[PDB]
């Protein structure tokens, strides 16, 4: 009948517990040792300048008010005990719409070690913001950040730290790559301190370096542009007696280049500078227009 | 009366019941048997690399604390008593958006047995992730799974197993997809290892072979007939400069 | 807060020396425990670390097999044992714990081992 | 320790349905902001997204304690037990707070009853763009908020001197426009319920030419 | 293996003048570079944990300056007890220290 | 003090209060007066056959149980007390998706008066469905309505009426729609009869008239110019067979 | 004090009530009498093979634990009282995503007659499935089902029935039709017994007979196809000495047929068989191509 003794242990733990007070409120600064396991790097939405990422967000602090002494060493408790104790309020500084999964039960975990060391993991789907400088489109490379810190707890109260060597904290699964357009190169973590109007907060940062794949843009813009230019230069080998043929060549090539420019500019966000593909399409337009002008002069 | 007797039995069962502790909290792992009655596979999207399936997800374990020996009938309680029992923390690893249907009530079933066995069914609609290799599209055979893993409990606290091991997943031969066609399905049992332990896992895997009728109708025949039309430019006399050029240019832009 | 290492050792070449590092003022299960060597008038060099909560030990590639790092949670001590040693590793061995930003805030005092005949 | 005693004494005989000074004088609320990013200004729907850190501070003589500690710093576990003003944004099509991982809220109760309540918001505000001079058009369209149920005689809002403070203005998703400035404003509107104090923050956006220059001209 | 090239090898400077030390990392190390001061016949003492954060008990004449790869330790009004080795060690990966700079008075 | 008096008054009002019973549970029906302040009519879709409107929906009834006389002021309680009072079960018949805005709190007002009058306001965003007759598109006038009915209580338990009967709905003249123009609006009070009883009903019926300028500039002018470009082919001499065919054929395709 | 006596009645009514046991748990079988009042038959989506409907789902059973004698016969109680008694867990066997409207309050109704008879009505939008066979498109007719039964209660425990004559149970409102493209002919109800992996349940089926309207497809596909065929046949009456004109006629009529065939296929779901409109488009494409080949032969 271990159920009764373990119930008594749990009720002694929660007897006289205040979850509005962080562990070590008077004489200590709480130390939250975080960690991340990226189960799948979601598709980088280029239109919204966002990206999705599915993580196992792990945290672990030391609560001295949750020491016990029983037959077991680690209490692998249910996720509903995590709501009766104090848990840090980590928020993502750039997350847009994050969801915590509730299928079939809350995807959470809580292991109370016998010496008070807690462990609390969640399964999240963070939709963060990745500001992009599309000046080398489609040969660009980005560094999508993921900044998370504490809310309501300044640096004098809750300090964050990686749980392993900072190079080995953020781990990405091997098969976890939902990227069809980009190519994940590597992660890069860092820890800093941001000032504010309310206080000084600790901010942990993680950049995922990407590298766009040019195959699709080649196939659907650069080949049609080059082929249109060739089809336009075909109009020079026709004899000078066939005027309508060369006129059709010129006009249809100019129309094709116009529609190609339009369809090529639609894929990108409505950006207010010129990309590399834009320069290529402009030069091809100039070539076809010059071919038409040369025919007119002839 | 029989109704008062059953009410007394249920009140006795749920009194002094600790939901925080799984059955056999300090002993061997509990065995949770899974069943799936696939209702439908709605849409297989190549742009989101996902697929939506509606299933009757049922789990069956043995809780000794919910054991009664007064009435001989298999009790069926309201679906709201499931918030006061222990149910395994099962989650689908590769799902993106899922929900238990909640009309006219939350679609779940709780059903005790006089020996402690608990049956627990849900009606779920998971939009799982299906990463596809389209190098043969539309002549391709896809294979994407549904990984069923326990979140909190390691393999020394819970044991997943298909109930029947071949008749666990039913209703697959009745699935009619508009484009694909289920060729084969397999049930696997593994023990994945994460930095926090080794958790059990079941996998349900389909094999969808895409139908080629729609593409032969929509994209192959127009290109073929456009090439046939382009071939007409040879039967015209070589003196016509506009006609032949019209042919080649129209064909090229189409 | 206060790390007490062992004393100096005078070991013959070809033997095994086991240096101890007793931590007083904290529990070793909370932090890591690094072992550092320093030959005379040279830079510091990392040997390996140990996580006393689990027992996961990492070593420098050039110290793998020669040294092993164990712990003792009852006495709050870290042990470094040099399996097979030549006459060249006559350095000073320090014991340190990781600090706030993964630095080594508290160092030991150094057990200067000596290999000769 | 003793902070538990303080928190228990503050919530003994406390009614979170009655604003502080329910029958004496209006409650003065000082509002501050911190604009993270001003989202995309899509003209099709006449809306624009903004993400802010809304901060409200008022005085509550019932949350007044006397101990050595000067300020009580609390998470969102005690927000639903004290009185909280019902500030809503009058021109928001859809807006919502953040809940991952824990509700993004903050509560700081000082020694003399002064309360600070901060939360994180993402507002899809509405503004009817006069689409003349397109694409050579400039807009300056607002973000208005006020109490919902409390008229001017009960809740009065008031900007601080350094209330609204934009962020970096570089990692924002303002593609076609460009942030040039802002200004705060306070007025009083008439409704079927009563007279309300409506605060406003005007953001000045200037459409930068480019995409249209190369897309149509 | 991340290697830290610390420069210069040994400098000699008089009392009361500003001095600067450089530590260039091979790979990326965000701000996990620490500066230790080892006096002769003593154990190294942590000066700057992380880049630009003085440790408790360090005079205000020591300042760090961080980057991705290049790091700097500047001492201001240099006193007479600052004659010691100054090692720089990253911690972004498994810790690797620099060679150290023998500061001298002349 | 005044705060203690108010607290004691409210604690007396909410003590000994039954939410399951409407005011005058045995006697005459309760009279619920409706006000509406339309904030905006957002989008009117001809493809989904619905329109979206944001309003400040307000109702006012008289609960003789929430009557006090010790203080003369109108109490404005926190919107969390509306879960402890009785509020009428008003629902919109032709809505599809609706939601009370919930930032920074649930956007509702609950204000008591010393004579029992309760004032209950909400901020709703309803996607009401209105079928459109497009037989005269785009020279057509649609009539999109919003129907307000009591669900649980029949007409001998509740009575709906507009407060003012012509000033009950405000903010219509300020609504600017990008494509339509509000010609007028009518307020109707009637009763419907279902298989379970006769229920009260109000109706707010707008009469949207569609603008024509955009359509002229977008799709009537091009038609006229294409027909004229077809006519120009009459000035070309009949000897050129490759120019008139070209022109006419292209115009047909356009 | 009339509210006081009614509060006393309602308190005595739920004194010792267990809402986890159906009425007559071991001594009888519950008999839920069902009724449906379709307020609006929503738009039938052809791509998703789904259809929306908006009903007033009425249910009624007899609970002997709710007998009461008082001044009134029926108690028209709130919708929150229905959460403290037992209510059958009806679900739609072929529903995709149904919602239970709660604007402004939860849209529900509970009337407790004095002899224990309950009436429980909900307002809910059901997005049900309707598999369609589109071999006669666009001249097809469907029968979209609406099956509903109980969850967790087999045939030995809960049986369903229609309250009125099975023909007069599923009623449809007069102005309740949002069908843009189809045309509702009539309803047809039926009762049956299905077998699942858990037991043997009772399933109440309702079919809605729909008949597609051909007006839109005529003007969008059949008129243009015929007009293209006629335009392709005009090419004959031209003279045999005007090659560019007839060549332009042919190539343009073909290109137009190709575009028309693509757009026309764009409307329907992606089925793997050939509909009727596709056969018409194929014969028209044949005629056009044959005219081009006749000009080539000439
Ligand atoms: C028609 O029907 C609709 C469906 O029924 C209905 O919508 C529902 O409305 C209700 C009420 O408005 C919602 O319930 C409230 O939700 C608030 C926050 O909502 C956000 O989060 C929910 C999801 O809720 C989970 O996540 C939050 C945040 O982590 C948790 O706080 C919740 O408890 C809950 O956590 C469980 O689930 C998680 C998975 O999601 C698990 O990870 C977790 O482990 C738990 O298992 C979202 O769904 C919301 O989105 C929807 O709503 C927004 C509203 O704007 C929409 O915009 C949006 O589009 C969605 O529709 C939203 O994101 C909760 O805060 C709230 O609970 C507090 O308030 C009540 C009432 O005051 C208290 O009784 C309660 O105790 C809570 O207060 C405690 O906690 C707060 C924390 O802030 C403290 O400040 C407070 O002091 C108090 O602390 C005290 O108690 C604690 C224990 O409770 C204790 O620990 C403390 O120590 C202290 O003692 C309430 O749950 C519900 O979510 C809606 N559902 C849906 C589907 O929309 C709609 O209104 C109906 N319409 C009409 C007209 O009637
Ligand atoms: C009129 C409209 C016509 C529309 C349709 C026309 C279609 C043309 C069909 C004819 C046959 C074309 C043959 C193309 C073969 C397939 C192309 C696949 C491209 C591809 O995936 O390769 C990428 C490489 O891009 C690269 O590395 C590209 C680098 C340079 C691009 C090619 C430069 C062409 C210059 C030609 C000069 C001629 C001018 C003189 C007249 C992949 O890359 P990944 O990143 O995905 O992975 C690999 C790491 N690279
Ligand atoms: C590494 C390359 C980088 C270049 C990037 C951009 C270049 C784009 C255009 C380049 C096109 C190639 C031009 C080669 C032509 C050389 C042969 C010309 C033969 C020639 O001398 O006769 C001229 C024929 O006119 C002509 O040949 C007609 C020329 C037309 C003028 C240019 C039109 C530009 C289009 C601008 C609008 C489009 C902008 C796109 C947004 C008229 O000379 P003559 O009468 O003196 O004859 C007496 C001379 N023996
Ligand atoms: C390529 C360029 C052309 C595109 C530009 C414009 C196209 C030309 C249009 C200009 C003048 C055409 C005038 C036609 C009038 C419009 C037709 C309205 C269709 C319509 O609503 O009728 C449906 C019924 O049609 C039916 O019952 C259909 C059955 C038969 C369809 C007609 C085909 C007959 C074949 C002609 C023989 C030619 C022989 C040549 C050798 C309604 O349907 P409902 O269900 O709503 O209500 C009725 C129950 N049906
Ligand atoms: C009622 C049921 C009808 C349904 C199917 C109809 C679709 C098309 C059928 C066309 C029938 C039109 C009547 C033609 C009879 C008059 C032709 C005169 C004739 O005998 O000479 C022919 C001239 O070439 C020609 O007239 C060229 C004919 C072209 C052959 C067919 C090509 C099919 C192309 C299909 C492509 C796409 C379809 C599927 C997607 C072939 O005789 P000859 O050349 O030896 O001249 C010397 C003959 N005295
Ligand atoms: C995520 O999943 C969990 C577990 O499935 C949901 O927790 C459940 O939440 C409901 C509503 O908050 C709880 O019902 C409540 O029970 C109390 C009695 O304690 C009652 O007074 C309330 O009126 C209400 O009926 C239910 O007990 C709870 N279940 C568990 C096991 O904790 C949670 O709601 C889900 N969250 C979302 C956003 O779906
Ligand atoms: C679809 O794709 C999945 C994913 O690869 C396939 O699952 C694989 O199935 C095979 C055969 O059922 C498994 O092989 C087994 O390996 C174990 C390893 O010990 C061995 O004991 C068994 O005797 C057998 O050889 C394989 O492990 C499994 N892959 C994974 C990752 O679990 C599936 O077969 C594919 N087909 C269908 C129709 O879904
Ligand atoms: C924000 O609002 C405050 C208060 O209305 C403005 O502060 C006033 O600024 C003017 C001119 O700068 C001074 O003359 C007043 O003395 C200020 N009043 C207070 C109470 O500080 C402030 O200018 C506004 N910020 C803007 C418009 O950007
Ligand atoms: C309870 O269920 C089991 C298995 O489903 C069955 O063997 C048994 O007969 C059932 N009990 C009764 C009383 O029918
Ligand atoms: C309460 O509201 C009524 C509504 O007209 C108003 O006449 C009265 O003055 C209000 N009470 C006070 C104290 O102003």
């Amino acid at each position: 009948d271990n159920t009764t003794v373990f119930t008594r242990i749990l009720d002694r733990l929660l007897d006289g517990y205040d979850n509005r007070l962080r562990p070590g409120l008077g004489e200590r600064v709480t130390e939250v040792k975080t960690d991340i396991f990226v189960t799948s790097f979601g598709p980088v939405s280029d239109h919204d300048m966002e990206y999705t990422i599915d993580v196992f967000f792990r945290q672990s602090w030391k609560d001295e008010r949750l020491k016990f002494k029983g037959p077991m060493t680690v209490l692998r408790l249910n996720n509903l005990m995590a709501s009766k104790i104090w848990t840090p309020d980590t928020f993502f500084h750039n997350g847009k719409k994050s969801v915590a999964h509730n299928m079939t039960m809350p995807n959470k975990l809580l292991r109370i070690t016998e010496d008070g060391t807690l462990l609390y993991t969640m399964r999240l789907t963070v939709r963060a913001e990745c500001p992009m400088h599309l000046e080398d489109f489609p040969m660009d490379a980005h560094a999508c950040p993921l900044k998370f810190g504490s809310y309501a707890y300044t640096r004098a109260e809750v300090v964050y730290e990686w749980t392993r060597e900072p190079a080995r904290s953020v781990v990405v699964a091997e098969d976890g790559s939902r990227l069809n357009q980009y190519d994940l190169l590597g992660q890069t973590v860092d820890s800093g301190i941001v000032q504010s109007s309310t206080g000084e907060y600790v901010v942990m940062t993680t950049h995922f370096h990407l590298k766009r794949k040019i195959g699709y843009f080649v196939i659907q813009t650069y080949l049609p542009c080059i082929m249109t230019v060739i089809l336009s230069q075909v109009s020079f080998w026709l004899n000078r007696e066939s005027v309508p043929a060369r006129t059709v060549f010129g006009v249809t090539t100019v129309l094709t280049m116009t529609t190609l420019s339009i369809s090529a500019r639609n894929s990108l966000p409505k950006v207010a500078y010129a990309t590399a593909m834009d320069w290529f399409i402009a030069v091809c337009y100039a070539f076809v227009f010059s071919a038409l002008i040369e025919f007119a002069t002839v | 009366s029989n109704m008062s007797l059953v009410k007394e039995t249920v009140d006795r069962l749920l009194k002094g019941y600790d939901i925080r502790l799984r059955p056999d909290f300090g002993g061997p792992p509990v065995a949770v048997g899974m069943n799936i009655d696939i209702a439908s596979i709605d849409m297989v999207s190549e742009v989101n690399m996902d697929y939506t399936l509606t299933m009757y997800f049922q789990q069956a374990w043995r809780d000794k604390r919910l054991s009664y020996n007064v009435i001989p009938l298999n009790l069926t309680l309201d679906n709201r008593v499931a918030d006061q029992l222990w149910v395994p923390d099962t989650y689908f690893l590769n799902d993106k958006k899922s929900f238990v249907h909640g009309v006219t009530v939350k679609n779940r079933m709780i059903r005790l047995h006089p020996d402690g066995t608990v049956l627990y069914g849900l009606r779920i609609t998971t939009t799982a992730a299906c990463m596809m290799d389209l190098r043969r599209y539309p002549l391709d055979e896809q294979n994407c799974t549904l990984e069923i893993e326990s979140y909190g409990y390691t393999t020394d606290d819970i044991e997943f197993y298909w109930r029947g091991d071949d008749n666990a997943v039913t209703g697959v031969t009745k699935i009619e997809l508009p484009q694909f066609s289920i060729v084969d399905y397999k049930l696997i049992t593994k023990k994945v290892v994460f930095s926090t332990g080794s958790y059990p896992r079941l996998s349900l895997s389909f094999k969808l072979k895409r139908n080629i009728g729609y593409f032969i109708l929509q994209t192959y025949m127009p290109s073929i007939l456009i090439t046939i039309l382009s071939w007409v430019s040879f039967w015209i006399n070589y003196d016509a400069s506009a006609a032949r050029v019209a042919l080649g240019i129209t064909t090229v832009l189409t | 807060v206060q790390l007490q290492q062992s004393g100096a050792e005078l070991v013959k070449p070809g033997a095994s020396v086991k240096l101890s590092c007793t931590a007083s003022g904290f529990n070793i299960k909370d932090t890591y425990m690094y072992w550092v060597k320093q030959r005379p008038e040279q830079g510091l060099e990392w040997i390996g670390r140990i996580d006393p909560a689990n027992g996961d030990t990492k070593y420098d590639p050039k110290f793998q097999g020669k040294a092993t790092i164990t712990t003792d949670t009852f006495s709050n001590t870290a042990y470094l044992q040099l399996s097979s040693l030549t006459s060249e590793d006559t350095a000073v061995y320090y014991c340190a714990r990781k600090g706030l930003r993964w630095a080594m805030d508290y160092w030991g005092q150094g057990t200067s081992v000596t290999v000769s005949t | 320790g003793d902070v538990t005693v303080i928190l228990n004494n503050l919530l003994e005989g406390y009614d979170n349905k009655l604003r502080p000074d329910i029958g004496v004088k209006p409650t003065l609320i000082h509002t501050d902001m911190y604009v993270n990013s001003i989202g995309p200004v899509n003209a099709i729907n006449m809306e624009y997204t903004i993400d802010i850190f809304f901060a409200q501070t008022w005085y509550d003589r019932r949350l007044k304690f006397n101990s050595t500690i000067k300020v009580l710093r609390l998470n969102s576990n005690m927000v639903g037990k004290i009185w909280i003003p019902d500030t809503f944004f009058r021109n928001s099509k859809k807006a919502d707070a953040h809940w991952i991982t824990t509700p993004n809220r903050m509560l700081r109760i000082w020694n003399d009853g002064r309360v600070l309540y901060t939360l994180r918001l993402t507002i899809d505000a509405e503004c009817q763009l006069q689409l003349h001079n397109f694409p050579m058009d400039e807009h300056s369209c607002p973000l208005e908020f006020s109490s919902y149920g409390y008229p001017r005689e009960e809740i009065v809002y008031q900007w601080k001197r350094s209330s609204v403070e934009v962020g970096d203005t570089r990692s924002w998703r303002l593609y076609q426009f460009s942030f040039v400035g802002l200004r705060n404003t306070t007025e009083v509107v008439k409704t079927t319920s009563g007279d309300y104090v409506v605060m406003s923050v005007y953001f000045d956006l200037s459409r930068r030419m480019g995409y249209f220059t190369i897309q149509t001209y | 293996n991340i290697v830290m090239t610390q420069s210069p090898k040994s400098m000699s400077m008089s009392v009361g003048e500003r001095v600067t030390l450089s530590c260039k990392a091979s790979e990326y190390v965000g701000t996990y570079v620490s500066w230790y001061q080892q006096k002769p016949e003593q154990s190294p003492k942590l000066l700057i944990y992380g880049a630009s954060n003085r440790y408790t008990g360090v005079p205000d004449r020591f300042t760090g300056s961080g980057s991705a790869t290049d790091f700097t330790l500047t001492i201001g009004s240099v006193q007479a007890e600052d004659l010691a080795d100054y090692h720089c060690g990253q911690s972004y990966s498994y810790p690797t220290f620099g060679a150290g700079t023998k500061l001298e008075l002349k």
